[PDB]
């Protein structure tokens, strides 16, 4: 009964947590790759073409 | 001097223009209320300065002048039981000159100039001097301070006053050249004073707790970072290391935290006595404050500030320990400044440079022989909180490499009021073989194996608890059923510790001896009576495990006679159980 | 000048922005009032200034601008409140303009809203224990006259009641320190942030209904109010709290309704200028600025008045990781987090003990403060507790038959616990009451594993039933 | 009026220049083809448009015309019984005029100018008018619907109609200064009614469900909200509340969803029957429709006149239910049209102002005694698809 | 690549964990995966110093050849340093060596620059003079950590987690100068160290070593608390 | 271009049992034979170039370890032709590349070997196509774009792998040529999870 317990219940559960938590620092990341790319293209604008 | 005008006020950061010749990292005066400024940036015509001060109220068009010269201490005597802020300006002349509420423009001078000090010489004309040499003595409370030569002097000296009173600004020493010398210099905070040779780290930093001194040992010369959530005891366990530490002189830097915290230290510190000479805390104490309302750009200051000050004490050829509050302020700081310069961060929005200052910083620690051919140490004690959540943010990870000793906190212990709360499992340090020789001799010839059998019971205690979570407590045999009990043992007498006792706040090195050798005599006598077919349940009734532990709270001259009574009765328990 | 400057070239306007490109004379920091073409009158700050244009945020709504008519006019060079003692029962917008009808206070003193930092030598420790009538409040996470106590909430949880609960039922006690004569009430200083009509409409029917409107100061901003407009509501607040305490010596307690709804316009005004982030949304500045908001509190030297603040925020998925209270764990003096799993269970008021924290207990308890007890009573308790709740986590796993004596003694205190120490209703407690509830409950384990409580309480205090208590 | 040209083309944004005097949140016409936008930012001589419709085919250089107006609505007799689009467009005008796809670019007015309404007076000549007060009374399906004064309003009145059939834009009441008052007004969908005060929900909204009755109530004037996965069952709840419950007008907004669960409720409707008067029971609804496929930027403008309704009939003295069908469509909305603007979004890229947003729209439910003395209540359920 | 021939001949470390089951092969790139509080620098200091080739059983008996240590320290503290040369100055050892050393407070382009000065020296003893020579990197987590502010301080947008994405490619023109040439007597063996920085295998610079090198020795944290010396785990 | 593309009727006789037996592939089809290390991809691989019945062998190397590439290059014309018992190498074109080269060079790897193979297809020749370790050819695309600054989509690789992984395996097939003949390739790629 405990090997049956833990073989079905804990597993997938903390499998579903684990890659829940792997999807939501991934998007993180995603979201400041975005925002340095923004601040980069802002800084590259202002030093060069204004006169 | 360098003259110009502004025209860019944004927080913090202030735009001038006409600064042609300015150097970085200058001193500039901006306004005509006169605040003080740093320059990092340098353009065309153009200058960028943060302001150390608020900035509200400003117009553009006002004057900015340049002093030419980096940010700079003054290091001499006046400054034992003093408080500082952030660029070193005295805070009760500042309550002398002003109401309850700090104001901006405030000058005033680091060192009195007032009071007058005794002098004693010690060269005669006609003498060679080189920096970092002595001349002369000024008594200072319990200390005697020592007028040294600026290390960047050098030459003969043909004068000398006689013993007499007189104030810091009086110069006695005239060199061939004409120079002078005072009892006073000045020297910038962001290069490091220069000594004559580095050591090896032979001597422990005695702390007073028992789990730090014994499990996780600080080396004389060394460093330690402390990290942790709120509310897990960071500024206490600092606080008591202030305490009951035996170095001679203690720095105490405030960056970016609560102003109450220095407030307890400014009251209770002058009723307490000095552990080593008898004398007020307060006398050997200097702190920097620099709290969370002040402006941001001063909080770098500060930490150099600290780091300057216990540099000169070092000199002198004291043992100096440094306590420093937060360096993720700093690391905060750092980021608001570097937003208005628009540059490209790093990971988390810090800028790129800051794994260098971190480092930078914790490098002047160590155990020197000094330039005038003394012994002096710096300890550098760092409490790291974790900015956003966690243990993965970079500071922490670019603390982990280039410290000794790391003494990690835990928030679930902190929960259930186990303080110190120190995790066991994600501690260590790297200090303990050099301090080997030095237990052996001054603390008992067997206390390493007494360690390495306390650390084993632990490791065990740890290995047994997945099974726990599996099975459950029942199932175990007897065996680690008694091992686990032990650890629970070792954990809720030896580890566990209260700051706010009036005898369990300081506990010496021999009491924590004992108390590890009845724990593995009890250990001992429990496994053999257990080899003699003894149940676990019964052997935990006895009334010597109330004995042992109860043997906190024994005073320190009571110890022996109550370890000589608890070791008798020990033996006297088993014998006739089984 | 006989009459007063306008500036009329401004070519932006995008969100809460505003640019003017003829407005080198305006100081950083200054007020500025936007006329409409209509003649509507708006308000505005200035945070950047240059030879070559300026940087207005505005307070109110945009709608109707437009770039041909509109001209900015210049305030004093400082945001600076008009403040007096005859303010007291008036009520305010978020602004600082009455809505009460009532005709204007004429200004004893007009003072700067963004505060000065107090001196660290000018303080000095707060001391005088303060009785709020809540059993877990009192004995476990004592609150001392000079503290900053946040309250952590969530969404559906009662933060409000406990609040206006605190405030009804607080008191000192001379009498137990022996000062002398009894105090004088507290002056309440009320600051709402985006606030629905419910709350609201409780919260003043609360306070008509105990008399408590003669002696406050309600500084109201609704949901449907400018968001902008939050900025300044706390700072006016704790400036004229500042003034009633360290001007006349009042005894004041301040209440911030929602922190986060303050979090989130700072949020809007550091997203529209391109600042840094933080870590999810919110600017790298958010700590500085917090900062000044709540280190106002306190008390100072020579001086007979105090502040004491409780601010209330809502943790938005109960998580206290989020930034905002975890800044808020990083500045204020403790916390008082509540459980919704004992609001599920009916319990009322539902402190959780473990997570809460108060730091400056250890100043306010002890022999000729309150008694001699205070200390290892509360520190038992915790340990207790925290058993019980390991215990209830190892019986969800191996079953209840499992048990020795020991665990089900244990779990049976944690029950008990709850359902008598922590659920307590509307009714008053003195602090006697809550010891003796407390000791009564303690009897129930006996003496041998209580190792905090020294030997000689332990011979007086011990063995006392519960069902003398309830029953 | 304002006049100027175009020179930007993406997506629903439209960058207009020339605009120098155009004022912020005002309505614009676009193009040859005349089509519907507004204005949220000014930029020296530039404006910047959205477009509540497609913006295929257009080029450089077509004219903008402002009308100096923001987005209103006309409230008055004839808006029951309807099905409006997302900037109050009737359905079935659309129809006979185009057929059966909705092209861009149709005119039509919101309420009937061509129908006859019973008028009975109630001021004289002499008397004293201000805002919210009634003069006058229409027959419509069951109920009175009374004519009120505008808000902004003050004056005296001496000029009445008789007793007779009129159309809605024929001048009933002349004031002294010479200000016509009509059967109906426009008032801007950005901007909340007054009222005199405010006052606490005490009597249950009864919903017809034993769960939400019994277990979960909610007063009548309160909020709620329903969340929860696709096939769980929002639509349906809705939908029963609008058959079941006990207020007297309802009002529904689909806002980005399915076509067919805005065809059932025209079609299945008026087969049944009132439960408080007996009629028809699409005579005390009215409908708001914007699917899924249709433009994205007028999901907004379907909200604001959905709320803006409710409170119109809430004025009368009626008590009046709101449902919104998602405002996870209407949050989408904002994210793209912050994302033409290249503001730095908040966390899942929508903007910082979010919150500000939902906060004003709940806000309108409340039980409040309205400006003419009566007492009106609106109650509001949104549902969210996270 | 048509220059390289097959590794084929040992190299006696000294330590029978790796002697016997993990033997390191001349030409071959055998990293140490350690924590952080284990003792890596004490381990690398003991081969340094035993680590010798065994001619005698080999062919008949052989005939000797030269055998030489090229050691390089990146951000290293005061008290390595000072370990490192009171270890290495006490036994004669340095007699045979090449010390590069680079402080924690020296600049970070120095320790880019550091591995390459070491690979250069090895690379010309071992294939002008044809010695045997060992190269030791004390800690490439450093060395990561530089790569990264260098890139950061360029304006270069990073790459998966935090770091650059070339960090494949550069830790890769580093590894790969070891080896062994057809036609040459002399060969270049590497041991690379480095400390996991969340103890996690799966961080990228454990993760990107592994597609290089040929194995690893892994320090095991129990081992160490137990008494152990030197803690490494023979099975992972 | 060909002309038609023809249904796979043929077994590709591998010379193995189990793989020929069970989990057969048609000449012109596709196989993938993923696995951790030391798994036995490098065995398998080698083996099937060594006893296939394809007449010409090409053998890419994504970019291996150094020592590895040096094993199969010594190996590989050591051995002998099972089908006339000449060199094996007159068959094979070898397509080899270490982790120290250029990044642009191991990204263009797996096509210059898949033209080379189509155009042996389109003289009448069946050719077997051997592709080690996919995932390092992947990693290589991976630093590309992040030169390119290319806003990764699902771990770090690019939102364009799949397209580029489906235009490499769809040139596999069964055709009849230009010329009127008929000729086919075989892929069998190597994944490295
Ligand atoms: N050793 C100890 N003995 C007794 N009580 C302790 C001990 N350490 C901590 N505490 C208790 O826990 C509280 C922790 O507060 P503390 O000021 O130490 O927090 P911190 O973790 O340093 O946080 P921060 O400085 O970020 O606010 C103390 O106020 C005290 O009540
Ligand atoms: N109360 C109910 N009684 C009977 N059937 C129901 C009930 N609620 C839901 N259902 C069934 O489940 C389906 C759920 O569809 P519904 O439109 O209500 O879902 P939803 O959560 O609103 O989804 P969507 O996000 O797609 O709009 C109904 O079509 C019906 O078949
Ligand atoms: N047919 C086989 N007979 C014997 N051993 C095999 C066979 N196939 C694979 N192996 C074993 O599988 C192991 C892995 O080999 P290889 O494929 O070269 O490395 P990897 O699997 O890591 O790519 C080898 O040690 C080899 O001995
Ligand atoms: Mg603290
Ligand atoms: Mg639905
Ligand atoms: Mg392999």
């Amino acid at each position: 009964r405990r090997v049956n317990a833990l073989e079905q219940v804990v597993i997938p559960g903390i499998r579903a947590q684990i890659r829940f938590i792997q999807q939501v620092l991934e998007q993180r990341e995603r979201e400041d790759t975005f925002r340095l790319k923004r601040i980069k293209g802002k800084i590259e604008a202002r030093e060069a073409e204004e006169e | 001097m360098i003259q110009g005008v502004i025209q860019k006020i944004a927080g913090p950061a202030v735009i001038a223009k006409g600064m042609l010749g300015a150097r970085m990292y200058d001193i500039c005066k901006v306004g005509e209320e006169g605040l003080v400024g740093e320059i990092i940036r340098l353009d065309g015509d153009t200058a960028f300065v943060q302001v150390y001060e608020d900035t509200s109220g400003l117009k553009v068009g006002e004057p900015v002048v340049s002093t030419g010269l980096p940010l700079a201490v003054e290091l001499g005597p006046g400054m034992l039981n003093g408080i500082y802020d952030g660029i070193q300006r005295p805070l009760e002349r500042i309550r002398e000159k002003t109401g309850i509420y700090i104001t901006r423009g405030v000058v005033v001078h680091a060192l009195d100039r007032e009071k007058k000090w005794a002098w004693t010489p010690m060269v005669k004309p006609g003498d060679e001097v080189r920096g970092g040499m002595v001349l002369g003595t000024v008594p200072e409370f319990g200390f005697t301070h020592k007028i040294l030569v600026p290390p960047d002097v050098r030459g003969r000296v043909k004068e000398v006053k006689p013993a007499g009173e007189y104030t810091v600004e009086e110069p006695v020493v005239v060199l061939e050249d004409g120079t002078e010398l005072k009892m006073y210099h000045t020297w910038p905070v962001r290069r490091a004073r220069p000594v004559q040779r580095k050591l090896d780290p032979n001597t422990p930093f005695l702390t007073g707790m028992r789990i730090l001194d014994v499990l996780f040992p600080v080396a004389m010369g060394g460093t330690a970072a402390i990290p942790g959530p709120f509310g897990s005891g960071k500024t206490v366990t600092q606080q008591s290391l202030a305490k009951w530490s035996n170095a001679d002189v203690v720095v105490y830097v405030g960056c970016g935290e609560r102003g109450n915290e220095m407030t307890d230290v400014l009251v209770e510190f002058p009723e307490l006595t000095d552990p080593k000479t008898g004398g007020p805390l307060m006398h050997r104490t200097v702190l920097i404050a620099n709290t969370s309302n002040m402006p941001v750009a001063a909080r770098e200051a500060s930490i150099y500030v600290g780091v300057t000050i216990a540099e000169y004490f070092r000199d002198q050829g004291f043992s100096v320990a440094l306590m420093a509050d937060s360096t993720s302020r700093w690391a905060e700081a750092l980021r608001e400044i570097s937003s208005r310069l628009e540059e490209m961060p790093a990971e988390e929005g810090y800028p790129p440079y800051l794994a260098a200052r971190l480092a930078a910083f914790y490098e002047r620690a160590g155990k020197v022989i000094t330039l005038g051919g003394e012994e002096g140490a710096v300890t550098i004690v760092g409490a790291v909180s974790p900015p956003g959540g966690d243990m993965s943010e970079p500071v922490t990870q670019s603390t982990l490499r280039i410290v000794g000793a790391f003494w990690r906190l835990d928030a679930s212990l902190a929960f259930r009021r186990h303080f110190p709360a120190i995790n066991w499992n994600g501690s260590y340090s790297l200090f303990t073989s050099a301090l080997d020789p030095w237990y052996r001799e001054n603390v008992a010839e067997d206390y390493p194996e007494l360690r390495d059998a306390i650390s084993e019971l632990l490791q065990r205690e740890a290995g047994l608890q997945e099974i726990v979570q599996l099975v459950g407590p029942d199932a175990l045999q007897d065996a680690e059923r008694l091992v686990i009990e032990v650890g629970r043992i070792i954990r809720e007498d030896f580890l566990q510790q209260n700051a706010y006792h009036e005898v369990d706040a300081y506990c010496s090195m021999k009491k924590a001896y004992g108390i590890m050798k009845m724990i593995l005599a009890f250990y001992k006598e429990a496994e053999a009576a257990i080899k003699r077919g003894v149940s676990i349940d019964e052997i935990l009734q006895l009334p010597v495990l109330e004995r042992i532990g109860r043997a906190r709270y024994v005073s320190e001259e009571e110890f022996p006679a109550y370890f000589e009574e608890a070791m008798k009765e020990i033996q006297g328990a088993f014998k006739a159980l089984a | 000048d006989l009459l007063k400057k306008e500036y009329t070239g401004i070519t932006y306007i995008s969100g809460p922005l505003l640019f003017v490109e003829n407005a080198k004379d305006l100081a950083y920091g200054a007020i500025v009032d936007i006329k409409d073409g209509t003649g509507r009158v708006r308000g505005g700050q200035v945070i950047e200034v240059s030879e070559e244009y300026a940087v207005i945020q505005v307070f109110e709504e945009t709608t109707g601008l437009d770039l041909a008519t509109t001209s900015v006019s210049l305030v004093e060079d400082v945001a600076r409140l008009g403040v007096s003692k005859e303010m007291l029962g008036r009520r305010f917008n978020g602004i600082g303009k009455p809505i009460d009808g009532l005709p204007p206070i004429t200004p004893e003193k007009r003072l700067p809203i963004t505060g000065l930092p107090l001196n660290p030598v000018a303080r000095r420790k707060p001391e005088q224990f303060i009785q709020t009538g809540i059993s877990t409040i009192d004995v476990m996470n004592t609150l001392v006259r000079g503290q900053k106590l946040p309250i952590f909430s969530g969404s559906g949880l009662p933060a409000n009641e406990i609040a206006a609960q605190i405030a009804r039922q607080a008191t000192v006690r001379p009498d137990l320190s022996g000062e002398g004569e009894k105090e004088e009430p507290f002056a309440v200083v009320f600051a709402a942030m985006g606030i629905t009509q419910r709350e609201l409409s409780y919260f003043i029917q609360e306070f008509e209904r105990t008399g408590a409107l003669s002696r406050s100061v309600l500084f109201l901003n609704k949901a449907d109010d400018p968001t902008i407009e939050r900025i300044l509501t706390p700072r006016m607040a704790l400036t004229v709290a500042e003034y009633l305490a360290f001007e006349h010596d009042y005894h004041v307690l301040v209440i911030l309704t929602d922190m986060t709804n303050y979090c989130e316009a700072l949020r809007e005004i550091g997203a529209a200028r391109e600042e840094i982030p933080g870590r999810r949304g919110y600017p790298g500045y958010m700590y500085t600025d917090l900062a000044t908001i709540y280190e106002r509190a306190g008390v100072v030297e020579g001086k007979k008045g105090s502040v004491t603040q409780i601010p209330i925020l809502s943790m938005p998925d109960d998580d206290r990781t989020h930034p905002i209270p975890d800044l808020t764990g990083y500045i204020t003096e403790g916390q008082i987090q509540l459980s919704r799993e004992l609001h599920r269970k009916g319990i009322y008021p539902p402190i959780d003990p473990l997570p809460s924290l108060s730091r400056l207990m250890n100043n306010g308890v002890g022999k000729g403060k309150t008694r001699e007890d205070h200390k290892q009573v509360s520190d038992q308790l915790y340990s207790a507790y925290a058993n019980g709740v390991d215990i209830r986590k190892l019986v969800a796993i191996i079953g209840e038959d499992a048990l020795t004596e020991n665990d089900r003694r244990y779990l049976q205190f944690a029950d008990a616990f709850e359902r008598f120490f922590i659920n307590q209703g509307q009714q008053n407690r003195s602090i006697e009451e809550s010891l003796q509830i407390a000791w009564a409950l303690l009897s129930m384990l006996p003496q041998g594993e209580l190792k905090r409580i020294s030997k000689d309480h332990i011979g007086k205090y011990y063995g006392q039933k519960l069902e003398e208590i309830w029953g």
